[PDB]
């Protein structure tokens, strides 16, 4: 209902109009702002609600050595039915200049 | 929990599986977020290319 | 509205083309490029890759270090992109005729379309440290346009501009407009595609979007796909006024130029074809030239079933309402020939122009077993160029266009006209 | 700016967002502005410097401290008189009713005037309706003599009464409305007169 | 030449890949039996491990199955095999996104041709590899065959079923999958037998090669688990025998004619052998547990009351198609909603309960005779006058009981309600279900956590009979709709709009002017804070009511 | 600009520890490194911009702070991104290629592999503004290393001249997605200690 409603009689119309704007009418409210003193203010920017986008998962907080193989020996293998210990690794060929001095 | 905290519990449960075990033809508003609404989407930025 | 001068072209492209007299026997003998993947680079490419055919520069992993001041080590730190450059640059000079140490101290600028080539990826091991301190800058895509401005002791502004395929047509522009706005001398402009690593022919075969064939039928009714291949090239610009009271040779003027973006709505408008539709018109009043005057336009033309369509229906809305009398556009592309080349699409087209001006003849378009069925071609006001045509200096002032397009949504044009060739 | 004096006129405050919570958290910043800037000039940015999404509120009032109590109602969503709230559907499908004078007879025929003197209070609050209604009444005034321009100015119990003055007021005042909401940019798809309002109706 | 890597030979062998379960094989010098070692990633484990159980991933059994034959075919041409004596115990599985160690090797027996292959899953911290198969290997199998049995035979003594119910069976059984094993297309089931079409069981690596048995060896333990019912999962095989990569098309043959075991035959499209199956268990891990399994955590689960402050707008009233019957505790009340539905052109009709005075004209009904029948009795005689039914309001009084009975027993004033309603919901389904009305059951003062003072617990009942509705009569849309129990109560309207507005089902309170809907939700449990806790040491304690069971481990 | 102030005024500085929640794989290789880093820029709301959740993964960090950045940028200057579109804009990117496809320690997903190209081709990063935000005027991508947003803002004034558009939009972006450029400055001891650029200082 558009002139009826509450005590300040400017609240009616703008009460029945902010229901229409609400529910999807473009309303234009340049009429309640005419002939008064308006001026242009800053104000906040809009409140983005974030989420993690990344290709890969957090990182664990655990403290390791940085490179730890030694170069010949390389890395410890682990055969469940095995009666000793071994290790195996590859030198490729920019390594193999390196460690054979 | 001093009030507030209404109907309440602690358990291992699977909800996905508690309204799909049975059966059940509609939707349950206290288990499913309630309905879909009104909008469209953009068609991806070269795929109308491609 | 200052005419700017071509004064000479320097270029590498598909089947061993190392000069614009090169690309017109290839052209001319309606021969094409496409072959097989290339020996000796470090491809460790498996089964993904049997039956991919594309434009492959041979030789590109070969340099003279010395020539240029480099050790060879800092030679083999370079993303191959910048040595094509570097080699194709000094070309364009030496046609030119200027001799590059008389070109030191100048206000040149430099504006140059490179994307990132991947070659640091090539390395299974990692590096020595006497390559590890040079890879930084030189694979870089900043870098790229600031050695070109080193080795040639240029003091005008240095640029690298990435817009995916129209980067050559970007960079031209941009160099056209620094002369026009009296910002510098002489601009050096171009480009430069070189695949180090197989991945961007790996992520279009996945999707099946390469002709099977790997031919660019451009226009045609068989229309099957994608054709992806290698190139670069340079240009050297100045002010025509500039270029007669100095008297170096004039190849081709650029008349005017143009850049927009296809934008964002529903497909059903034809967002591609009215961005196309005012990217012309635009080109056009930049020149001040008037659409009855332009007798030709090297397409984009790439045959893809769709795209091709929107184009030529872009022309037919264009320059198909305002010939004269028994003068129909005449349309083609040299990306039949020797596939897309990428950054370089546009260098392509003014090499082809160049030559057909020189020669009075326009060019056969190769794969051209009918015109496509997703246009009106009733008009008759365009027409695919067959057979090779003749077109001789006389009353009518010789005016191209080119066009070029790509996937991000850039799309632009230039006009070209003849040089002005007084007697001697 | 030689910026002008008023008294405390109420200022309609917008807000929207593209999901409730952001709603929520836009209330909370905006109400360190509304304590500090005049609020005529916040809402005057508002309702230009943004954009308008899919969920929307409204906030009404005098002054400030009205302005900032109906912000934090909007902040912890809770109910509070000038906040309203909702999702919009694109949907035009907007239609406008109109009534005669007489109807007001049936009963309860002093809310029928009390009304009309409510809406008399319109023509200090918005400048459109008061061209409206002076442009229909002096073209009232040249059929019916001078009374029609002192009924409008005291609209008593004869804008419910089946009569000569009565039909005239609510012709004027229906008119006077209509150009009022679109000016508002309201556009009516269609219209439905009761009785002998069908005149405005048309 | 200018290049950062030197050129790679002209000519290489084609590289094809290892089979994924089983990986690089080592090269250790001295060793006699051959030895090979995987590691999958998060991003590798969950394509493989293509089943869940209760929620969390599982390698498939006949996965496990076409591990060990992939495993013992490894360095040899031929193209028949017999494995034997095949044990599979427990469950393999990895908690989503955590890495996986395989592990497998090969030793010669020395009696003849005969290999034992063994197959080894992960540990870490205080664990260690463990066992998660084993199988005895024999080559060259050297028997023949029976010549060509029609598919078309097969079929013609058994019911079909729906592929889709097929899938669900096997969902009650605690076990889901993904699309690369869901390979059934028609199925056949009855007695003590059943048969089935297997399409291209094309797992990772298998759209060509022999890795399409993972597959082709999974859809016989879908079908073996489908015949008998609580969940179960292979255990053993006695024979597994195989001839050549298994074609576009087979058809599958599952037995169970032994003393609990199954045995099974796989034929081609051509009706020619390529498989058989003998003494394939799934008994002896019949009921193995769940609670050691599932993936959820431990979790506090609470029913929040939300606004509906979005979209809150009653809507319309579906038409005047069939009546509305109003039954409250006050014939006022229910006079009252009836005349204010006429308002609207809705119809309406009132009835009370028949120890209540009929002072408004309302029907009346013998709610208080606890018994479905008599109630029954009463709803019938409408149909027989010829009204149609689109729902019932049923209103409660709230507290009013207490000040008007003049006594006071909470237990005593819900025992009351509970049979009351019940005999009245009973008594008008059995009477209309088919014409599917819609059940209001509008509480006072029953809702927790919102205003309005403390619920009633004589309110209890009816959101016991609301939720027992909601699980038993499906078809059925209901609402239940606390309202505030000192109040004024909305104009019945406002009620049927916004709860018309729910499909299926929902609870719904008013305080104020406000509408709120409970929801389900859920948040984390610190157990840790009773880790910390400790109980003073200066009290007695009571444990009370339980069973042996509980009272063993709460005094624990 | 207000925060920037705030920080400059009140005489802080920002230079800081290495980011956590990124999936970096760096050992002893940055021990002691200090340097000034984008905390929380691994996060982001694809419903605001129409993206579904994949493809916010596949994006380069610098494509989505640009993004973000534009629509702060319209709104301060107090026209409606909705007023934007259909207009002569150009755009002008200072970007660089950002490694982040190279965090991958295993092979991507099938629907994220399909998104990568013109999630991370930098000249892509020009385009997807102009889509957007529907901009019909130039977009172009430039790099010059340090000096990216002289460039892209002396070709914007000089575009904006000539009268090649309306508007334009010029700036750039740099986040570190990888170690390396952190790590190779600190092996060739061209990083101060401390991690201070004490601008002109003794």
């Amino acid at each position: 209902s558009v002139p009826g409603g509450g005590r300040p009689p400017g609240q009616a119309l703008l009460s029945a109009l902010g229901e229409l704007h609400t529910d999807g009418v473009a309303i234009d409210w340049s009429q309640a702002f005419e002939g008064r003193g308006a001026r242009r203010v800053d104000l906040p920017t809009y409140p983005y609600q974030k989420v993690r986008c990344w290709l890969v998962p957090p990182e664990p907080q655990v403290s390791v050595v940085a490179a730890p193989p030694h170069p010949l020996l390389g890395t410890a293998l682990d055969l469940v039915d095995a009666t000793g210990q071994s290790f195996t690794q590859q030198l490729t060929p920019g390594q193999v200049a390196g460690v054979f001095g | 929990e001093a009030d507030g905290s209404g109907e309440a519990g602690l358990a291992r449960v699977d909800w996905d599986r508690y309204l799909t075990a049975g059966h059940r033809p509609l939707p349950y508003t206290v288990l499913e977020t309630r309905a879909s609404y009104d909008e469209e989407k953009a068609p991806g930025f070269g795929q109308n290319r491609m | 509205q200052e005419p700017i001068a071509v004064l000479g072209i320097g270029c590498r492209f598909p089947g061993g083309v190392r000069s614009p007299e090169d690309l017109w026997d290839l052209v001319d003998s309606g021969g094409d490029a496409v072959g097989g993947l290339p020996a000796g680079r470090g491809w460790q490419a498996g089964s993904a890759l049997d039956g991919v055919n594309a434009g492959f520069i041979h030789g590109v992993e070969e340099f003279d270090p010395y020539f240029f001041g480099l050790d060879p080590v800092e030679a083999a730190a370079m993303d191959p992109q910048q040595r094509l450059l570097l080699e194709t640059t000094w070309e364009a000079f030496e046609r030119a005729g200027i001799d590059p140490v008389a070109a030191r101290g100048s206000r040149t600028a430099v504006y140059a379309g490179v994307q990132f080539g991947g070659y640091p990826l090539l390395m299974r091991e990692a590096p020595p440290p006497q390559v590890l301190d040079h890879l930084g800058l030189g694979n870089s895509v900043g870098a790229a346009s600031g050695r070109l401005a080193y080795q040639f002791g240029l003091l005008g502004g240095a640029v690298t501009v990435d817009t995916q395929c129209t980067s050559s047509i970007v960079a031209l522009h941009l160099a056209v407009k620094a002369l026009r706005n009296g910002e510098c001398a002489l601009a050096l402009a171009g480009g430069a595609c070189v695949m180090s690593l197989p991945t961007v022919l790996m992520d279009f075969h996945r999707r099946s979007l390469l002709a099977p064939d790997g031919r660019s039928k451009s226009f045609a009714a068989a229309a099957d796909g994608v054709s992806l291949a290698e190139g670069a090239g340079m240009l050297l610009l100045e002010r025509l006024s500039d270029a007669r009271r100095n008297g170096h040779p004039v190849m081709a003027v650029i008349r005017g130029t143009a850049i927009n973006q296809d934008g964002a709505t529903n497909g059903i408008i034809s967002p591609s074809g009215r961005a196309q539709e005012r990217v012309i018109r635009a080109a056009l009043a930049d020149g001040r030239v008037t659409a009855d005057s332009v007798d030709a336009v090297e397409g984009h033309g790439v045959g893809a079933t769709l795209g091709d369509g929107v184009e030529v229906t872009s022309l037919l809305s264009t320059y198909g309402q305002e010939r004269p009398a028994g003068r129909p556009l005449l349309l083609g592309s040299v990306k039949s020939n020797i596939g897309h080349t990428q950054t370089v699409g546009a260098v392509a087209g003014i090499v082809k122009l160049v030559m057909a001006l020189r020669n009075e003849r326009l060019p056969r378009t190769v794969h051209v077993d009918g015109p496509t069925p997703h246009a009106d071609w009733s008009s008759g006001t365009v027409r695919l160029l067959t057979e090779p045509e003749p077109w001789r200096r006389g009353e009518r002032v010789r005016r191209a266009g080119l066009t070029c397009l790509t996937l991000s949504g850039t799309n632009g044009h230039l006009i070209l006209e003849e040089p002005p060739a007084d007697e001697p | 700016a030689a910026r002008p004096a008023n008294p405390e006129r109420t200022v309609p405050l917008v807000l929207s967002a593209k999901s409730p919570t952001a709603l929520r958290e836009q209330a909370e910043r905006l109400r360190a502005t509304i304590t500090a800037a005049e609020p005529v000039d916040v809402g005057h940015s508002l309702h230009t410097t943004r954009s308008s999404f899919r969920h929307r509120a409204v906030v009404l009032g005098t002054g400030r401290e009205e302005l900032a109590a109906g912000l934090d109602a909007l902040a912890g969503d809770r109910t509070a008189d000038g906040l309203v709230r909702g999702v919009a559907r694109a949907q035009g499908q907007t239609a406008l009713l109109f009534g005669g004078a007489g109807d007001g007879t049936s009963g309860d025929r002093p809310a029928d005037a009390e009304g009309p003197r409510t809406a008399r209070g319109l023509y200090e609050a918005f400048p459109a309706f008061a061209e409206a209604l002076d442009e229909v009444t002096e073209h009232l005034a040249g059929l019916l003599g001078p009374e029609v321009r002192a009924a409008v100015r005291e609209p008593g119990p004869a804008c419910a009464e089946p009569t000569v003055v009565g039909q005239a007021v609510a012709f004027a005042l229906n008119t006077a409305l209509h150009r009022l909401l679109t000016a508002f940019a309201v556009r009516p798809d269609a219209t439905l007169g009761h009785g002998a309002g069908e005149v405005a109706a048309a | 030449r200018c290049w950062l890597v030197p050129p790679e030979p002209q000519v290489s062998v084609v590289a094809a890949p290892p089979h994924p379960l089983l990986g690089t094989a080592l090269d250790l010098v001295d060793a006699t039996g051959q030895s090979f070692t995987q590691q999958l990633t998060p991003g590798q484990v969950a394509g493989v491990f293509g089943q869940q159980l209760y929620g969390t991933p599982v390698l498939p059994a006949g996965a496990r199955l076409e591990w060990l034959l992939a495993a013992a075919r490894h360095g040899s041409p031929d193209s028949a095999w017999t494995l034997t004596g095949i044990r599979l115990p427990g469950t393999v599985s990895a908690a989503s996104g955590t890495p996986v160690a395989l592990q497998t090797s090969r030793e010669d027996s020395g009696d003849g041709h005969r290999v034992r292959a063994f197959v080894k899953g992960p540990g870490t911290g205080g664990g260690r590899w463990a066992e998660r198969g084993g199988a005895t290997v024999v080559p060259a199998v050297t028997r023949p065959a029976p010549d060509r049995v029609d598919p078309e035979s097969l079929p013609e003594g058994l019911a079909e079923l729906d592929v889709a119910e097929v899938y669900r069976r096997l969902w009650r059984q605690g076990s889901d999958y993904a699309e690369p094993l869901r390979v059934l297309r028609r199925v056949w089931l009855g007695g003590d037998e059943a048969v089935a079409l297997v399409g291209t069981a094309d797992v990772p690596t298998g759209p060509s090669g022999w890795s399409r048995w993972a597959a082709v060896l999974e859809a016989a333990v879908q079908l073996a688990a489908l015949s008998g019912s609580g969940p179960r999962t292979p255990v053993s095989v006695d024979r597994l025998e195989v001839s050549g990569p298994p074609s576009e098309v087979v058809w599958l043959r599952v037995r169970h004619g032994a003393d609990g075991a199954a045995d099974a035959v796989v034929l081609s499209g051509e009706g020619v052998r390529l498989a058989a199956v003998q003494g394939l268990r799934l008994r002896p891990m019949a009921g193995r547990e769940p609670a050691g399994l599932a993936e959820a955590p431990l979790e506090r689960h609470e029913v929040v009351w939300h606004a509906l402050a979005e979209d809150g707008r009653p809507g319309a009233i579906g038409g005047g198609t069939g009546s509305w019957l109003v039954f409250s505790d006050d014939p006022e009340r229910a006079a009252a909603w009836c005349d204010e539905l006429a308002l609207f052109g809705v119809p309406a009709v009132a009835l009370a309960g028949e120890d209540a005075e009929g002072r408004d004209g309302t029907e009346t009904v013998p709610v208080g005779t606890g018994d479905p029948d008599v109630v029954g009795k009463t709803f019938a005689e409408l149909r027989e006058r010829g009204v149609t039914v689109a729902g019932l309001l049923v209103h409660d009084a709230g507290d009013a009981r207490e000040p008007a009975s003049g006594a006071d027993d909470p237990l005593d004033a819900a025992c009351r309600r509970g049979g009351r309603t019940l005999a009245l919901v009973r008594g008008f389904l059995q009477e209309y279900a088919e014409q599917t009305p819609r059940i209001v059951l509008c509480s006072a003062g029953a809702a927790a956590g919102l205003a309005g003072g403390p619920p009633h617990p004589a309110q209890a009942p009816l959101t016991a009979l609301f939720t027992s509705l909601v699980w038993e009569h499906p078809e059925l849309p209901c609402a239940q709709v606390d309202l505030d129990p000192a109040e004024d109560p909305p104009t019945v309207v406002s009620l049927l709009g916004q709860v018309m507005r729910l499909p299926g089902a929902g609870r719904l309170a008013v305080r104020g002017g406000r509408w709120f809907e409970a929801r389900l939700e859920r948040r984390p449990a610190p157990a840790d804070r009773g880790e910390r806790l400790a109980l003073r040491p200066d009290a007695t304690y009571l444990v009370a009511g339980g069973d042996t069971r509980h009272a063993a481990a709460a005094l624990e």
